Protein backbone atom coordinates (compact mmCIF):
# COMPACT_ATOMS: atom_id res chain seq x y z
CA UNK A 1 0.00 0.00 0.00
CA UNK A 2 1.08 3.99 -0.27
CA UNK A 3 0.64 5.22 3.61
CA UNK A 4 2.01 8.07 5.03
CA UNK A 5 2.65 8.17 9.30
CA UNK A 6 2.22 11.74 11.34
CA UNK A 7 4.35 12.29 14.19
CA UNK A 8 5.36 14.63 16.56
CA UNK A 9 1.62 16.37 17.50
CA UNK A 10 0.41 17.22 21.14
CA UNK A 11 0.18 19.79 23.56
CA UNK A 12 2.26 23.07 23.44
CA UNK A 13 3.02 26.27 25.15
CA UNK A 14 2.48 29.83 23.61
CA UNK A 15 5.80 30.95 22.11
CA UNK A 16 7.15 27.40 22.06
CA UNK A 17 7.69 25.15 18.86
CA UNK A 18 6.96 22.23 17.22
CA UNK A 19 8.63 19.76 14.56
CA UNK A 20 6.10 17.55 12.85
CA UNK A 21 6.55 14.31 10.60
CA UNK A 22 5.39 12.45 8.20
CA UNK A 23 7.00 9.12 6.59
CA UNK A 24 6.08 7.30 3.51
CA UNK A 25 5.76 3.60 1.57
CA UNK A 26 6.24 3.12 -2.37
CA UNK A 27 5.72 6.48 -3.95
CA UNK A 28 8.41 7.62 -4.87
CA UNK A 29 6.89 8.81 -8.09
CA UNK A 30 8.99 11.74 -8.19
CA UNK A 31 6.77 14.37 -9.82
CA UNK A 32 5.01 14.81 -6.41
CA UNK A 33 5.42 17.49 -4.19
CA UNK A 34 4.87 17.14 -0.23
CA UNK A 35 2.03 20.00 1.34
CA UNK A 36 0.97 20.46 5.09
CA UNK A 37 -2.96 20.91 5.32
CA UNK A 38 -4.73 21.88 8.92
CA UNK A 39 -7.91 22.17 10.62
CA UNK A 40 -8.95 24.27 13.03
CA UNK A 41 -11.34 22.94 15.56
CA UNK A 42 -14.48 23.17 14.04
CA UNK A 43 -13.54 24.56 10.72
CA UNK A 44 -12.62 23.97 6.94
CA UNK A 45 -9.18 23.14 5.59
CA UNK A 46 -6.21 25.67 5.61
CA UNK A 47 -3.27 24.81 3.58
CA UNK A 48 0.12 25.57 5.64
CA UNK A 49 3.52 24.46 3.34
CA UNK A 50 4.96 23.08 0.42
CA UNK A 51 8.12 21.68 -0.58
CA UNK A 52 8.57 21.14 -4.47
CA UNK A 53 8.91 17.88 -5.82
CA UNK A 54 12.43 18.41 -6.51
CA UNK A 55 13.90 20.28 -2.87
CA UNK A 56 14.32 23.80 -4.91
CA UNK A 57 11.32 26.02 -4.04
CA UNK A 58 9.40 25.62 -0.76
CA UNK A 59 6.40 27.73 0.19
CA UNK A 60 4.11 28.76 3.19
CA UNK A 61 0.54 30.49 4.03
CA UNK A 62 1.14 34.62 5.44
CA UNK A 63 -0.37 33.35 8.67
CA UNK A 64 2.64 31.21 9.10
CA UNK A 65 5.46 32.59 6.73
CA UNK A 66 8.65 33.41 9.11
CA UNK A 67 7.90 30.90 11.51
CA UNK A 68 7.88 27.95 9.65
CA UNK A 69 10.58 25.14 7.82
CA UNK A 70 9.31 22.79 5.82
CA UNK A 71 12.22 20.19 4.53
CA UNK A 72 12.27 16.45 3.29
CA UNK A 73 14.72 14.08 3.99
CA UNK A 74 14.63 11.89 0.29
CA UNK A 75 17.09 9.07 1.59
CA UNK A 76 14.42 8.50 5.16
CA UNK A 77 11.28 9.35 2.47
CA UNK A 78 10.42 11.51 5.24
CA UNK A 79 8.96 15.18 5.56
CA UNK A 80 9.13 17.73 8.43
CA UNK A 81 7.58 20.79 9.45
CA UNK A 82 9.11 22.95 11.64
CA UNK A 83 6.95 25.88 13.49
CA UNK A 84 8.12 28.59 16.25
CA UNK A 85 6.45 31.17 18.29
CA UNK A 86 3.07 29.37 18.06
CA UNK A 87 -0.52 30.97 19.32
CA UNK A 88 -3.06 29.65 19.77
CA UNK A 89 -4.48 30.53 16.45
CA UNK A 90 -2.11 27.52 14.99
CA UNK A 91 -4.72 25.24 17.49
CA UNK A 92 -5.16 22.41 15.30
CA UNK A 93 -5.30 19.26 13.20
CA UNK A 94 -2.03 18.93 11.03
CA UNK A 95 -2.10 17.07 8.14
CA UNK A 96 0.19 15.69 5.73
CA UNK A 97 -0.29 15.15 1.85
CA UNK A 98 1.12 14.11 -0.95
CA UNK A 99 0.87 13.47 -4.66
CA UNK A 100 1.04 14.28 -8.55
CA UNK A 101 -1.78 16.55 -9.86
CA UNK A 102 -4.44 16.79 -6.49
CA UNK A 103 -3.18 15.79 -2.86
CA UNK A 104 -3.94 11.98 -3.31
CA UNK A 105 -2.54 10.42 -0.09
CA UNK A 106 -3.43 11.44 3.27
CA UNK A 107 -2.04 10.95 6.70
CA UNK A 108 -4.68 10.33 9.34
CA UNK A 109 -3.96 13.78 10.83
CA UNK A 110 -2.03 14.84 14.39
CA UNK A 111 -3.57 17.26 16.61
CA UNK A 112 -1.67 20.13 17.95
CA UNK A 113 -2.94 22.30 21.37
CA UNK A 114 -1.05 25.66 21.54
CA UNK A 115 -2.57 26.75 25.60
CA UNK A 116 -0.56 26.85 28.96
CA UNK A 117 -3.42 25.04 30.47
CA UNK A 118 -2.40 21.61 32.48
CA UNK A 119 -3.76 18.18 31.18
CA UNK A 120 -6.03 16.42 33.27
CA UNK A 121 -7.67 13.57 33.36
CA UNK A 122 -11.60 12.90 33.36
CA UNK A 123 -13.65 11.92 35.55
CA UNK A 124 -16.34 9.31 34.10
CA UNK A 125 -19.56 9.30 35.43
CA UNK A 126 -22.49 7.30 34.53
CA UNK A 127 -25.71 8.34 32.55
CA UNK A 128 -27.86 5.41 34.65
CA UNK A 129 -31.32 4.37 32.89
CA UNK A 130 -34.82 4.10 34.63
CA UNK A 131 -36.66 2.42 36.70
CA UNK A 132 -38.51 3.00 33.92
CA UNK A 133 -41.66 1.66 28.14
CA UNK A 134 -39.83 -1.14 25.24
CA UNK A 135 -36.33 0.44 24.89
CA UNK A 136 -33.89 1.40 27.27
CA UNK A 137 -30.97 3.91 27.05
CA UNK A 138 -27.54 4.11 29.37
CA UNK A 139 -24.05 6.24 28.70
CA UNK A 140 -21.22 7.56 30.22
CA UNK A 141 -20.21 11.27 31.06
CA UNK A 142 -16.46 12.32 30.62
CA UNK A 143 -16.32 15.01 32.55
CA UNK A 144 -13.17 17.44 32.86
CA UNK A 145 -10.26 16.50 30.66
CA UNK A 146 -7.49 18.07 28.81
CA UNK A 147 -6.42 18.34 26.25
CA UNK A 148 -8.50 16.37 23.45
CA UNK A 149 -8.66 13.70 22.56
CA UNK A 150 -10.81 11.08 24.36
CA UNK A 151 -11.89 7.59 23.25
CA UNK A 152 -15.09 5.53 24.11
CA UNK A 153 -15.99 2.24 23.56
CA UNK A 154 -18.03 -0.34 24.97
CA UNK A 155 -17.68 -3.62 26.46
CA UNK A 156 -13.77 -3.59 24.82
CA UNK A 157 -15.78 -2.55 20.96
CA UNK A 158 -17.83 -5.67 21.52
CA UNK A 159 -21.13 -3.60 21.34
CA UNK A 160 -20.83 -1.08 18.54
CA UNK A 161 -24.97 -1.30 17.50
CA UNK A 162 -26.94 1.73 18.95
CA UNK A 163 -24.00 3.58 20.65
CA UNK A 164 -23.81 7.29 20.08
CA UNK A 165 -20.41 9.22 21.12
CA UNK A 166 -21.03 12.67 20.83
CA UNK A 167 -18.48 15.40 19.99
CA UNK A 168 -16.42 16.83 22.99
CA UNK A 169 -17.91 20.18 24.17
CA UNK A 170 -15.22 22.79 25.29
CA UNK A 171 -16.77 24.18 28.87
CA UNK A 172 -16.58 27.45 30.13
CA UNK A 173 -13.64 26.44 32.21
CA UNK A 174 -11.52 25.27 29.56
CA UNK A 175 -11.87 22.10 29.98
CA UNK A 176 -13.33 19.53 27.74
CA UNK A 177 -16.18 17.23 28.32
CA UNK A 178 -18.58 14.65 26.61
CA UNK A 179 -21.00 11.61 26.61
CA UNK A 180 -21.61 8.76 25.24
CA UNK A 181 -24.61 6.85 25.24
CA UNK A 182 -26.21 3.56 23.86
CA UNK A 183 -30.11 2.23 23.35
CA UNK A 184 -30.05 -1.31 24.80
CA UNK A 185 -33.08 -3.80 25.28
CA UNK A 186 -34.51 -3.25 28.71
CA UNK A 187 -35.21 -6.79 28.92
CA UNK A 188 -31.48 -7.49 28.76
CA UNK A 189 -30.45 -4.65 32.10
CA UNK A 190 -30.71 -7.71 33.96
CA UNK A 191 -28.70 -10.39 32.41
CA UNK A 192 -25.74 -8.22 30.38
CA UNK A 193 -23.36 -5.74 31.67
CA UNK A 194 -22.58 -2.56 29.92
CA UNK A 195 -19.18 -1.08 30.73
CA UNK A 196 -17.84 1.93 28.86
CA UNK A 197 -14.08 2.03 28.38
CA UNK A 198 -12.68 5.20 28.44
CA UNK A 199 -8.59 6.55 27.62
CA UNK A 200 -7.66 10.08 27.71
CA UNK A 201 -4.38 9.23 26.52
CA UNK A 202 -2.66 12.54 27.37
CA UNK A 203 -2.84 11.87 31.17
CA UNK A 204 -2.16 8.51 31.14
CA UNK A 205 -5.80 8.13 31.81
CA UNK A 206 -7.46 4.64 31.19
CA UNK A 207 -11.05 4.19 33.11
CA UNK A 208 -13.78 1.34 32.62
CA UNK A 209 -16.90 1.92 34.15
CA UNK A 210 -19.79 0.05 34.58
CA UNK A 211 -23.48 1.21 34.00
CA UNK A 212 -26.08 -0.40 36.04
CA UNK A 213 -29.93 1.36 37.26
CA UNK A 214 -30.29 3.61 40.22
CA UNK B 1 -4.17 35.03 -3.20
CA UNK B 2 -7.09 33.16 -5.93
CA UNK B 3 -10.36 33.57 -3.50
CA UNK B 4 -12.29 30.19 -4.04
CA UNK B 5 -15.77 30.74 -3.12
CA UNK B 6 -17.73 27.88 -2.66
CA UNK B 7 -21.62 27.56 -2.73
CA UNK B 8 -24.15 26.71 -1.50
CA UNK B 9 -22.49 26.65 2.03
CA UNK B 10 -25.16 23.88 3.63
CA UNK B 11 -27.39 21.22 0.72
CA UNK B 12 -29.84 18.75 2.04
CA UNK B 13 -30.16 16.63 -1.00
CA UNK B 14 -32.58 12.82 -1.30
CA UNK B 15 -30.55 9.82 -2.18
CA UNK B 16 -31.09 8.93 -6.20
CA UNK B 17 -31.78 13.07 -6.15
CA UNK B 18 -28.88 15.68 -8.13
CA UNK B 19 -26.61 17.22 -5.61
CA UNK B 20 -24.56 20.08 -7.32
CA UNK B 21 -22.24 21.99 -5.50
CA UNK B 22 -20.40 24.81 -7.41
CA UNK B 23 -16.99 26.56 -7.09
CA UNK B 24 -15.93 29.96 -8.70
CA UNK B 25 -11.95 31.13 -8.17
CA UNK B 26 -11.20 35.09 -8.46
CA UNK B 27 -9.43 34.38 -11.38
CA UNK B 28 -8.61 31.70 -13.84
CA UNK B 29 -6.79 28.23 -12.85
CA UNK B 30 -5.92 27.23 -16.89
CA UNK B 31 -2.86 26.53 -18.83
CA UNK B 32 -3.71 24.47 -22.04
CA UNK B 33 -6.41 22.33 -21.99
CA UNK B 34 -5.90 21.62 -18.08
CA UNK B 35 -7.92 23.46 -15.36
CA UNK B 36 -6.07 22.50 -11.85
CA UNK B 37 -9.45 22.42 -9.90
CA UNK B 38 -9.67 19.43 -7.35
CA UNK B 39 -12.81 18.00 -4.95
CA UNK B 40 -12.42 16.42 -2.18
CA UNK B 41 -14.94 15.00 0.32
CA UNK B 42 -14.17 14.42 4.46
CA UNK B 43 -16.44 12.93 6.32
CA UNK B 44 -15.76 14.06 9.94
CA UNK B 45 -12.72 12.04 12.00
CA UNK B 46 -11.17 11.55 8.78
CA UNK B 47 -8.66 12.90 6.35
CA UNK B 48 -9.85 13.91 3.32
CA UNK B 49 -10.00 12.00 0.47
CA UNK B 50 -9.72 12.91 -3.33
CA UNK B 51 -12.58 12.71 -5.95
CA UNK B 52 -11.48 14.72 -8.57
CA UNK B 53 -8.24 15.99 -9.92
CA UNK B 54 -7.53 18.68 -12.79
CA UNK B 55 -10.99 19.74 -13.32
CA UNK B 56 -12.67 16.41 -14.33
CA UNK B 57 -10.48 13.50 -13.72
CA UNK B 58 -12.61 11.19 -11.79
CA UNK B 59 -9.81 10.05 -9.34
CA UNK B 60 -9.54 5.77 -9.42
CA UNK B 61 -11.15 3.83 -6.79
CA UNK B 62 -14.12 6.31 -6.72
CA UNK B 63 -17.39 6.04 -8.03
CA UNK B 64 -18.68 7.23 -11.46
CA UNK B 65 -21.68 9.23 -9.76
CA UNK B 66 -19.44 11.73 -8.96
CA UNK B 67 -17.79 13.83 -11.19
CA UNK B 68 -16.50 17.44 -11.96
CA UNK B 69 -16.45 19.90 -14.52
CA UNK B 70 -15.35 23.43 -15.97
CA UNK B 71 -13.00 25.87 -16.73
CA UNK B 72 -11.00 29.13 -15.95
CA UNK B 73 -13.20 30.46 -13.13
CA UNK B 74 -16.84 28.18 -12.57
CA UNK B 75 -16.17 24.75 -11.38
CA UNK B 76 -18.99 21.95 -10.51
CA UNK B 77 -18.81 18.94 -8.54
CA UNK B 78 -22.50 16.80 -9.58
CA UNK B 79 -23.61 13.31 -7.85
CA UNK B 80 -25.90 11.65 -9.23
CA UNK B 81 -27.31 9.35 -7.78
CA UNK B 82 -26.80 10.52 -4.04
CA UNK B 83 -26.47 8.24 -1.57
CA UNK B 84 -26.70 8.01 1.86
CA UNK B 85 -23.10 7.28 2.71
CA UNK B 86 -22.00 10.68 0.77
CA UNK B 87 -22.37 12.54 4.24
CA UNK B 88 -19.64 14.86 4.20
CA UNK B 89 -18.50 18.06 3.71
CA UNK B 90 -16.94 18.61 -0.08
CA UNK B 91 -14.02 20.92 -0.30
CA UNK B 92 -12.96 22.53 -3.73
CA UNK B 93 -8.68 23.33 -4.38
CA UNK B 94 -6.67 25.67 -6.80
CA UNK B 95 -3.07 23.87 -7.45
CA UNK B 96 -2.64 27.08 -10.58
CA UNK B 97 -0.43 29.51 -8.58
CA UNK B 98 0.91 29.59 -4.92
CA UNK B 99 -0.31 30.48 -1.82
CA UNK B 100 -2.50 27.19 -2.98
CA UNK B 101 -6.04 27.90 -1.37
CA UNK B 102 -9.26 25.79 -0.89
CA UNK B 103 -12.95 26.63 -0.35
CA UNK B 104 -14.72 27.03 2.01
CA UNK B 105 -16.57 24.02 2.10
CA UNK B 106 -20.44 22.35 1.21
CA UNK B 107 -22.41 20.99 4.00
CA UNK B 108 -24.14 17.77 2.53
CA UNK B 109 -27.07 16.50 4.64
CA UNK B 110 -29.15 13.63 3.27
CA UNK B 111 -32.52 13.63 3.11
CA UNK B 112 -35.24 11.19 4.45
CA UNK B 113 -38.76 11.06 6.45
CA UNK B 114 -39.28 12.78 9.61
CA UNK B 115 -38.09 10.74 12.47
CA UNK B 116 -39.14 11.74 16.72
CA UNK B 117 -37.04 12.10 19.06
CA UNK B 118 -36.82 9.32 21.59
CA UNK B 119 -36.11 11.61 24.73
CA UNK B 120 -34.56 10.42 28.12
CA UNK B 121 -33.41 12.52 30.92
CA UNK B 122 -30.50 11.63 33.31
CA UNK B 123 -30.09 12.86 36.58
CA UNK B 124 -26.69 13.29 38.17
CA UNK B 125 -24.48 10.46 39.47
CA UNK B 126 -23.59 10.78 43.70
CA UNK B 127 -20.46 9.91 42.07
CA UNK B 128 -20.29 13.63 41.30
CA UNK B 129 -22.17 15.07 43.75
CA UNK B 130 -19.49 14.37 46.32
CA UNK B 131 -17.36 17.06 44.00
CA UNK B 132 -18.33 20.54 43.27
CA UNK B 133 -20.66 19.84 40.35
CA UNK B 134 -24.21 18.09 39.25
CA UNK B 135 -24.28 17.79 35.65
CA UNK B 136 -27.72 16.84 33.88
CA UNK B 137 -27.99 15.49 30.49
CA UNK B 138 -31.26 15.73 28.20
CA UNK B 139 -30.82 12.61 25.34
CA UNK B 140 -32.54 13.41 22.21
CA UNK B 141 -31.86 10.45 19.96
CA UNK B 142 -32.39 9.37 16.54
CA UNK B 143 -33.88 12.32 14.74
CA UNK B 144 -35.04 14.05 11.90
CA UNK B 145 -34.36 16.66 10.87
CA UNK B 146 -31.61 18.13 12.73
CA UNK B 147 -33.31 21.19 14.29
CA UNK B 148 -34.77 20.63 17.40
CA UNK B 149 -34.74 22.55 20.84
CA UNK B 150 -34.23 21.36 23.74
CA UNK B 151 -35.86 23.62 26.96
CA UNK B 152 -34.25 23.17 30.38
CA UNK B 153 -36.80 24.63 33.60
CA UNK B 154 -35.63 24.12 37.05
CA UNK B 155 -38.74 24.60 39.18
CA UNK B 156 -39.88 26.13 36.41
CA UNK B 157 -37.32 28.72 35.71
CA UNK B 158 -35.88 28.40 32.13
CA UNK B 159 -32.63 27.68 31.99
CA UNK B 160 -29.96 29.79 29.94
CA UNK B 161 -26.45 30.41 29.87
CA UNK B 162 -25.45 27.01 31.79
CA UNK B 163 -26.84 24.22 29.24
CA UNK B 164 -24.55 23.06 26.41
CA UNK B 165 -25.20 20.67 23.78
CA UNK B 166 -23.63 18.34 20.88
CA UNK B 167 -25.30 16.51 18.17
CA UNK B 168 -23.88 13.22 16.11
CA UNK B 169 -23.01 13.27 12.48
CA UNK B 170 -25.76 12.29 10.45
CA UNK B 171 -25.92 7.99 10.69
CA UNK B 172 -25.65 7.06 7.54
CA UNK B 173 -26.94 3.33 8.90
CA UNK B 174 -30.52 5.26 9.01
CA UNK B 175 -29.72 8.60 8.41
CA UNK B 176 -30.67 10.40 11.79
CA UNK B 177 -29.16 12.62 14.38
CA UNK B 178 -29.06 12.28 18.05
CA UNK B 179 -28.31 15.16 20.41
CA UNK B 180 -27.11 15.67 24.66
CA UNK B 181 -27.71 18.74 25.92
CA UNK B 182 -26.20 19.07 29.77
CA UNK B 183 -27.22 21.20 32.30
CA UNK B 184 -24.00 22.40 34.47
CA UNK B 185 -24.99 23.09 38.38
CA UNK B 186 -23.50 23.93 41.29
CA UNK B 187 -23.88 21.40 44.19
CA UNK B 188 -25.76 23.76 46.55
CA UNK B 189 -27.61 25.23 43.48
CA UNK B 190 -28.83 21.63 42.77
CA UNK B 191 -29.83 20.76 46.15
CA UNK B 192 -31.95 24.11 46.38
CA UNK B 193 -34.23 22.70 43.81
CA UNK B 194 -36.69 19.98 43.55
CA UNK B 195 -37.56 19.41 39.88
CA UNK B 196 -35.79 18.84 36.80
CA UNK B 197 -36.61 18.71 33.14
CA UNK B 198 -36.18 19.11 29.42
CA UNK B 199 -38.99 19.87 26.91
CA UNK B 200 -37.98 19.03 23.64
CA UNK B 201 -40.00 20.80 20.75
CA UNK B 202 -39.31 18.84 17.39
CA UNK B 203 -40.86 18.81 13.81
CA UNK B 204 -41.94 14.73 14.12
CA UNK B 205 -43.64 15.16 17.60
CA UNK B 206 -47.12 17.04 17.56
CA UNK B 207 -46.20 19.24 20.73
CA UNK B 208 -43.45 19.29 22.67
CA UNK B 209 -42.55 15.70 25.00
CA UNK B 210 -40.98 16.87 28.51
CA UNK B 211 -38.82 14.78 30.35
CA UNK B 212 -38.28 15.34 33.98
CA UNK B 213 -37.51 14.09 37.62
CA UNK B 214 -37.52 14.89 41.08
CA UNK B 215 -34.13 15.31 43.00
CA UNK B 216 -34.11 11.91 45.81
CA UNK B 217 -36.95 10.00 44.29
CA UNK B 218 -36.01 6.79 42.17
Amino acid sequence: QVQLQETGGGLVQPGASMKLSCKASGFTFTRSGMYWVRQRPGQGLEWVAWISPNGGSTDYNDKVKGRATITRDTSSNTAYLQMSSLTSEDTAVYYCARGWGGMRYWGQGTTVTVSSASTKGPSVFPLAPSSKGGTAALGCLVKDYFPEPVTVSWNSGALTSGVHTFPAVLQSSGLYSLSSVVTVPSSSLGTQTYICNVNHKPSNTKVDKRVEPK
Amino acid sequence: DIVLTQTPLTLPVSPGQRATISCRASQSVDYRGYSFMQWYQQKPGQPPKLLVYWGSNLESGVPARFSGSGSGTDFTLTIHPVEPEDFATYFCQQSYSTPWTFGGGTKLEIKRTVAAPSVFIFPPSDEQLKSGTASVVCLLNNFYPREAKVQWKVDNALQSGNSQESVTEQDSKDSTYSLSSTLTLSKADYEKHKVYACEVTHQGLSSPVTKSFNRGEC
